[PDB]
């Protein structure tokens, strides 16, 4: 069900414990949000937690930091506020990730680019949902990450090639290869934004 | 082995491939000393080859290893001799009652998979029917493996016999000329044919059965002397010999169109020269197809006869005989297709030359082709052949060469022009036409970017009246030109050259990348050897970067500006400074040998606290293959190996 | 009957010259009925593959002045419109991709699958598609979904 | 469409009112047919339907069959008149967009049906200006699943290339243009690529049916070659193999393909081998054997092309499996941090100062599958890399071809490349063996990349086959030589069996060098003995095998080109110092030593 079930009564209610803290203290929040948690709760507590709309005042000072996990983190967090709270300063904050992304895509090493793009890559799909203006910016910085990761691809023998396919419809649902599988990623959250924006 | 008694060594092999007593690693060394002795003389050794190679496979196969190269080389041509002698090593060397289930298992699976190796089928069966495979494996599998052995070669049989509902429900005359007429339009021997128009005109009256299909055409030069024959029957049947025998040219049915046509010049023999020559003509068209799809595309010459009667055709003038300048094409292209410039250059009339101007096209592609060593008279023919061009490619002074077709100033039209060249395959004719069509391109303008070509010297520098040239026409051409090229021959480097710079001046990188690759992938075997100098010069290296530049692939460049005879350290230095590379960077510095360039995107790295990307860069630095102090020997091979891996890689991205 | 020499000559049409003409005739009479491109559809579908950029683009504009008269018959072009961004042929890519936007708000049924084989040939080709497929995407967005 | 129920009752009143003369129920028919043909503008699919239907009281359904004769005709004569203005039936303009359905109904294989309607096929293709006959011909192709219905379009072809032209390219780029949309499903993609494969098949199968047909099959499909080599990678596996099974045996254009189209071939064809390897197992590798070898022997391009591609997939960390290679956190700690005793006063300080990593290290379980099918994949894939390799081709039946030393050497070069890529010291003569000591870290790659894939010697001996290929392995080989010598010297074993597979490396290495005719009888057969021998013996033996490595040397000048047999040969003797006298004095000390158990294999060193 995921919804009728003891979970869900539990899940409501620390999530209203956890409104009153940072309501109490938001440096609580941000602490939080420094520490991460896993990405699974995050739909969870923006939605059943309206103290988060806070927490797009340190996303651009989380997204400044020099560990990967902090900045995906950030990313994912602010995915899901923009798909709550659709507002300018949501809008600001989703640009200058998506230019932080754009930045660091040519910073990253190839098994740094994998591990910062494969967790988020989907969250570029929210950005769409909730920011129709950002469909230029998204879809040029997925045409990049693509070029790369096909350049990548190129560089090594492959079990897959998927330079070769080149052609393939939409291959709905192993221990592949971080390009292969990341160059599949980048096809499937494309396909994602087209499904959204047309259906 | 001492003595030579070989039959006593495979008898001792297969005893022990029973027992397994004797030392696996001294049968692979005796087996290699008969090998040896085999490949010195003693020609009769190779059956004691096979034979003891067999006895140590399946002595390997029973005790679980790999089967040697040997033996699938010796079953590349397998015999009955072979076959049955390994049957026969397998059931003496079985022992089913005391052998295990693993050994069982073993020699089924090798039986199975010696079936699947089994291009002839008559094998597969013979060994399906052996006691040892029967008893091995079970039925279900067998049948299973049969049937997967017989579809991989299956026989099919399919009816070639149009439909006909060809019954006399009822028998009115009416159904009868109908169904008639449609045995006509589906038969193609002359014979049937003849029989069917007989039996039409027997139950009608002056119905002119030409008529009775709108798809049955024919040149209208020939359908006024055609339909002017008095006999309905002669005139009915030499209409339709004509539409089908030019029907079946078209869709290359040659045997079934020689069949119409020499039926046709029988018929017409009796009591018209005029058709009897159409006839000929139709015959010799029909001939140089036939040839040239045949025989053809494979470098055998064509027959004696062929030349004479192309010749001949040529040479005659007569003026009541209507004629297609088509037949006057094919001979003009058969001719310099087949390397007879000597005939086009001095044997053709001078009438020929007059009036004719494709006679006169080919006997200067001719002249200028043979006289190529010899720079003087190839100078000559050469601005000739290039005032007839650019007479043809100009207008008359708005106007476009491409929509006002009339427009010309030329011995024909451009399209013309283009369609006869579609006819020529010979390399060097169409290698000389390019040369003149890439110089034509180039002197449009003061362009940086010329492309070039084998003979591009010969051709003239000047052109009077430039601005009746319509340049537009001239790429067009030039474009159509490269494409017909290489659908003739795709693995010409030369003509993959010229389509590569034709889309670089166009501004199209990705398919001049496309191209430049394939010009080297030709030359090179796919990058396996090195690319030669004459191919991948330093014009075409800088073209290639440039194309790498325009399409943010920097990183490509940087590799890149390494091929050159001097090193471009600005390009790669300008080009590494960039931050919107479309390629994977990082991924690319494998691909370096250079160390001025590592030692810059080391301290690019560090510049831009790019911390990862500056220790990739200080550890590819790091290599003893890549010491700048190395003996040369190892460095130029350490260059080598990176640029066969980065081309090889590029040509994947590419293609 | 009227236009019936004017397609066989489309079809029957080797040279450049003459498919040039009779599409820019073709051009002309549809300009004044477009009612008739439907009479030409197949032939101009095998024109889009063309690799002479005149006559392509003349038939990818009537192609589409087509479809926009009739809009019910533009997945008829969804084979051919594919092949072309499927092509080989690099200048019959980029023609596809000029005129992607239009067609993808023509069939808007497969403008799914058109737009991701859009992204594709942009991804392991080098070409930059992020133009076309954005506006396709925002315009295609804002009229249907939401 | 109205009177299609009345007459079900209304036949029999129709024949009621039918007892006219013959001569005016013939005028009446034609009138009938006439009015058909030329008024029949919407819903004549359902007319004709019905009408077959009510065709199959009999003698409505002999008038019935009698109508669709004459109106067969009739529109025979239509379409095939006057020739000039085209001439317009109603009745066909109404059925083309019925082609589909059309093309499904004589599908059906009925007894009588179906003729009229391949027929009424056949009529409506040639009246169509932009003849339906391609796209017929496609759906038939796409459509039918036995010859039988196969021979539907082959007839169809038959009945229309005596009028019209090009209608298999035009087929074959619709049927593939469709394909490569979203249209034409999977399961009609390989109905249509298994009855094309089929037909090219029939036409290969040189009877007297196809020189009547002249169709081309092969020559055309030969075409969209482009169009046919993603398909092997496609998701659907029935797909792949028709696609595979239709390009084993279509032919190549005519004079050649370009090198962007033979690399595509040949990587989807690679991709394809392994793939169906992996899938079916050896059985399901025959038409991606065929199409490898055919573009092996296209040119050497592609032969360099295809071993190389080979290999690399072979060896690459997918696919070697095939070929027996190798490969509320925080709730609970708060948990575990419940105080066993209260504390020093009352407050509890965790007992470990920190945690070294990110804590227990996994256990990386491996895996190892049947070895029988290790055996049969290496089977497959070596006797294709034998395929490639051989030369053409009774000729010596119980020889064998020779392979080439080219292919071979492709081979071997790809080999080093994937092995040992750095190479820095790839001379293919020797070094001093003190320079073993410098490259320590090189050779013990080599090694392990050699335990790690055991498919490596097997394509060592593959290479070893044609001779004069061997010696550009000569890096791999002096490695893997130095990381076995290496081993022996520090090994502490009395007996050599405890390293099983550093003994089993040095046998095959010792043969394989041996068969590669780098080395003499008498030093190539060492090996024998190796595991009767302490670890300092076999050591030395390899030692000597270095020195008279350094001595010879593995140089292709070396081997002299025997037209004979068309083989490459090393004669030792001529080499001064071939036996390796220098070199065998210490195999025979070894054998003396050791006498009381290497008597009996004093045979496999004898001088001649």
């Amino acid at each position: 069900d995921n919804l009728l079930c003891n979970l869900r009564e539990v899940q409501c209610l620390i999530c209203c414990l956890l409104h009153q803290m940072y309501i109490a203290d938001p440096n609580i929040a941000k602490l939080v949000h420094f520490q991460g948690y896993p990405c699974e709760l995050l739909p969870l507590t923006v939605a059943g937690i309206p103290s988060m709309h806070i927490c797009l005042d340190f996303i651009p000072e989380l997204i400044a930091q020099p560990e990967l996990e902090k900045q995906i983190f950030a990313i994912q967090l602010l995915s899901h506020l923009c798909i709550q709270y659709a507002l300018p300063k949501s809008l600001s904050v989703a640009r200058l990730a998506v230019n932080v992304m754009g930045t660091l895509l040519t910073v990253l090493t190839q098994a740094k680019r994998y591990a910062f793009f494969m967790p988020t890559l989907p969250s570029l799909v929210s950005f769409c949902r909730a920011f129709p203006p950002l469909y230029e910016d998204i879809m040029s910085l997925l045409i990049q990450i693509g070029q790369v990761c096909a350049s990548d691809v190129a560089t090594q023998t492959r079990d897959i090639d998927p330079i070769i396919t080149r052609l393939q419809q939409i291959k709905e649902k192993g221990s592949m290869d971080p390009d292969v599988q990341l160059c599949h990623c980048i096809e499937r959250t494309v396909i994602e934004i087209i499904n959204m924006s047309v259906s | 082995l001492r003595s030579g008694n070989y039959q006593e060594v495979i008898q001792i092999f297969i005893e022990d491939n029973l027992t397994l007593s004797l030392p696996v690693q001294f049968r692979q060394s005796v087996l290699r000393e008969l090998f040896k002795k085999a490949q010195q003389g003693n020609e009769a050794l190779d059956e004691i080859c096979f034979k003891v190679c067999a006895c140590n496979t399946v002595r390997d196969i029973l005790e679980g290893r790999t089967i040697s190269v040997q033996f699938n080389q010796l079953f590349l041509r397998p015999n009955k001799e072979k076959i049955d002698f390994l049957l026969e090593v397998c059931s003496r060397s079985v022992n089913l009652e005391k052998a295990s289930e693993s050994l069982k298992g073993n020699m089924a699976a090798f039986l199975k998979n010696v079936c699947l190796g089994l291009e002839d089928l008559q094998y597969v069966f013979m060994i399906s029917s052996h006691e040892l495979f029967i008893t091995l494996l079970k039925d279900e599998e067998r049948k299973l493996l049969v049937d997967q052995m017989r579809k991989r070669s299956p026989r099919v049989n399919l009816c070639i016999k149009p439909v006909t509902s060809f019954y006399d429900i009822p028998a009115s005359a009416s159904v009868n000329i109908g169904q008639l007429e449609h045995q006509l339009i589906l038969s193609v021997d002359p014979w049937r044919i003849r029989q069917i128009l007989i039996e039409l005109h027997g139950m009608t009256s002056e119905r002119q059965f030409w008529t009775v299909s709108n798809k049955w055409e024919v040149p209208s030069v020939y359908s006024g002397v055609i339909l002017g024959i008095k006999d309905n029957l002669t005139r009915d049947l030499v209409y339709i010999l004509m539409a089908k025998g030019l029907h079946c040219s078209t869709v290359k049915d040659f045997s079934h169109a020689k069949q119409l046509f020499a039926a046709c010049l029988e018929l017409v023999t009796e009591f018209s020269p005029k058709l009897r020559q159409v006839m000929l003509n139709e015959m010799l068209l029909l001939d140089i197809h036939t040839h040239e799809a045949g025989t053809g595309q494979a470098g055998e010459r064509p027959p004696s006869d062929l030349i004479s009667r192309v010749r001949g055709y040529l040479e005659m003038r007569l003026p009541d005989i209507p004629l297609r300048q088509v037949i006057a094409e094919e001979c003009v292209a058969f001719m310099l297709n087949w390397r007879e410039n000597e005939y086009l250059t001095l044997q053709v009339p001078a009438f020929l030359l007059q009036s004719n101007p494709y006679v006169k096209l080919g006997q200067l592609l001719a002249a200028t082709c043979k006289e190529l060593p010899g720079p003087k008279e190839s100078r000559r023919t050469a601005k000739d052949l290039w005032e007839v061009v650019v007479q043809i490619c100009s207008v008359s002074s708005r106007v476009s060469l491409i929509k006002q077709r009339e427009s010309t100033l030329g011995i024909m039209y451009r399209s013309e022009l283009l369609s006869f060249i579609k006819k020529l395959r010979e390399p060097l004719v169409l290698t000389i036409i390019l040369s003149l069509f890439v110089k034509l391109h180039n002197v449009r303008e003061d362009i940086v970017n010329d492309i070039t070509a084998e003979h591009i010297s010969i051709w003239p520098s000047s052109i009077p009246n430039l601005q009746s040239v319509d340049f537009e026409a001239v790429a067009i051409t030039v474009k159509e030109l490269v494409r017909y090229t290489l659908s003739i021959n795709p693995n010409n480097h030369s003509w993959l050259i010229i389509q590569a710079d034709i889309y670089f001046a166009t501004n199209q990188y990705s398919a001049a990348l496309h191209y430049y690759l394939q010009a080297g992938a030709v030359c090179s075997d796919f990058f396996n050897k090195a690319v030669p100098p004459d191919v991948y010069t330093d014009q075409v290296i800088k073209r290639m970067i440039k194309c790498c530049s325009l399409l943010n692939c920097h990183t490509q460049v940087a590799i890149l500006c390494q091929f050159l005879r001097e090193i471009d350290y600005k390009t790669a230095f300008k080009s590494l400074q960039e931050q919107n590379s479309h390629d994977a960077m990082d991924s690319y510095y494998d691909y370096i040998w250079d160390v001025t360039i590592l030692e810059y995107l080391t301290y690019l790295h560090h510049k831009r606290g790019e911390t990862d990307k500056r220790q990739i860069a200080i550890k590819a630095i790091g290599q003893t293959e890549l010491n700048a102090s190395n003996p040369e020997e190892v460095l130029q091979l350490a260059a080598q190996r990176r640029k066969k891996k980065f081309l090889q890689a590029m040509a994947k991205l590419y293609f | 009957a009227e236009m019936a020499p004017y397609m066989k000559r489309l079809s029957r049409g080797q040279t450049v010259e003459d498919l040039l003409e009779v599409l820019s005739d073709i051009d002309e009479m549809s300009r004044r009925r477009p009612e008739i491109l439907s009479f030409f559809s197949t032939n101009l579908q095998r024109l889009m593959s063309s690799a002479e950029e005149c006559c392509r683009n003349l038939a990818f504009s009537l192609a589409l002045r087509s479809m926009q008269n009739s809009p019910s018959i533009a997945a008829a072009f969804l084979p051919t419109f594919m092949y072309c961004l499927g092509s080989q042929d690099f200048e019959v890519v980029q023609t596809a991709l000029r005129n992607l936007p239009e067609y993808a708000l023509l069939c808007q049924e497969h403008a799914a699958v058109l737009l991701h084989r859009a992204f594709l040939v942009g991804m392991y080709g080098q070409m930059d598609p992020s133009a076309q497929i954005s506006e396709a995407l925002r315009i295609l967005h804002m009229e249907a979904v939401m | 469409v109205d009177c299609l129920k009345p007459p079900a009752v209304l036949s029999q009143l129709q024949q009621h009112l039918q007892g006219f003369p013959r001569e005016e129920l013939d005028n009446m028919l034609n009138l009938a047919v006439h009015l058909v043909s030329q008024a029949s503008g919407a819903g004549a699919y359902r007319l004709l339907q019905f009408l077959v239907d009510t065709a199959m009281p009999d003698t409505v359904r002999e008038a019935c069959d009698r109508l669709i004769q004459l109106l067969l005709l009739h529109l025979q004569k239509l379409v095939h008149h006057r020739g000039p203005p085209p001439r317009l039936v109603p009745f066909l303009d109404a059925l083309k967009n019925h082609v589909g359905e059309l093309c499904g109904e004589t599908l059906r294989l009925e007894r009588k049906r179906f003729l009229w309607q391949h027929q009424l096929l056949g009529l409506l293709s040639v009246y169509t200006r932009p003849s339906c006959g391609p796209e017929a011909l496609g759906h038939l192709l796409s459509r039918a699943r036995s010859p039988e219905e196969l021979s539907l379009a082959t007839q169809l072809y038959a009945g229309l290339v005596v009028s019209l032209s090009g209608l298999l390219p035009l087929a074959f780029r619709s049927c593939l243009a469709r394909v490569h949309a979203g249209t034409l499903q999977p399961p009609f993609t390989a109905r249509f690529l298994r009855n094309l494969a089929l037909l090219v098949g029939w036409e290969q199968q040189g009877g007297e049916g196809p020189a009547a047909l002249g169709a081309h099959f092969g020559e055309s499909a030969s075409a969209h070659l482009s169009d046919l080599a993603p398909l092997l990678l496609h998701p659907e596996e029935e797909v792949a193999e028709a696609a595979a099974s239709l390009l084993a045996i279509c032919p190549f254009p005519s004079e050649a393909l370009s090198p962007s189209q033979l690399l595509g071939l040949v990587r989807a064809g690679v991709h394809r081998f392994f793939a169906s390897l992996r899938l079916h197992g050896p059985p399901g590798v025959a038409s991606a054997c065929q199409l490898l070898t055919r573009l092996s022997q296209t040119s050497p391009a592609g032969l360099k092309a295809v071993l190389q591609l080979l290999v690399e997939g072979a060896l690459h960390r997918g696919n070697t499996e095939l070929f027996g290679g190798q490969v509320a956190s925080l709730l609970d700690t708060n948990r575990r941090h419940t105080a066993a005793v209260p504390g020093p006063g009352g407050i509890w300080s965790v007992f470990h100062a920190g945690v070294i990593g990110r804590g227990l290290k996994p256990p990386k379980f491996v895996q190892s599958r049947n070895q029988q099918e290790v055996i049969y994949n290496t089977q497959s894939l070596l006797s294709l890399l034998v395929h490639c390799c051989s030369a053409p081709g009774c000729g010596e039946c119980w020889g064998a071809p020779i392979l080439s030393p080219e292919a071979a050497k492709a081979v071997a070069v790809t080999l080093v490349e994937s092995v040992c890529p750095d190479a820095a010291g790839a001379e293919l003569a020797w070094p001093p063996e003190e320079h073993a000591r410098a490259t320590v870290e090189r050779d013990l790659r080599i090694g392990r990349r050699f335990r790690e894939q055991p498919l490596l010697f097997e394509l060592l001996k593959l290479v070893a086959a044609a001779p004069p290929a061997l010696c550009y392995c000569s890096v791999l080989l002096r490695g893997l030589l130095a990381a076995l010598l290496g081993h022996w010297e520090a090994s502490r074993h009395p007996d050599t069996t405890h390293s099983p597979w550093h003994l089993e490396a040095s046998c095959t290495l010792v043969a394989v060098m041996a068969e590669g005719s780098l080395l003499p009888p008498a030093l190539g057969n060492m090996h024998e003995v190796f595991s009767q021998l302490a670890p300092f013996e076999v050591r030395l033996l390899l030692l000597s095998v270095w020195g008279f490595l350094r001595e010879h040397g593995p140089l292709p000048q070396k081997f002299i080109f025997q037209s004979e047999r068309g083989r490459f040969i090393r004669d030792f003797s001529r080499e001064g110092g071939g036996e390796g006298g220098p070199h065998l004095a210490v195999l025979h000390s070894v054998l003396h030593r050791n006498i009381d158990r290497l008597g009996l294999f004093s045979g496999r060193f004898q001088a001649p």
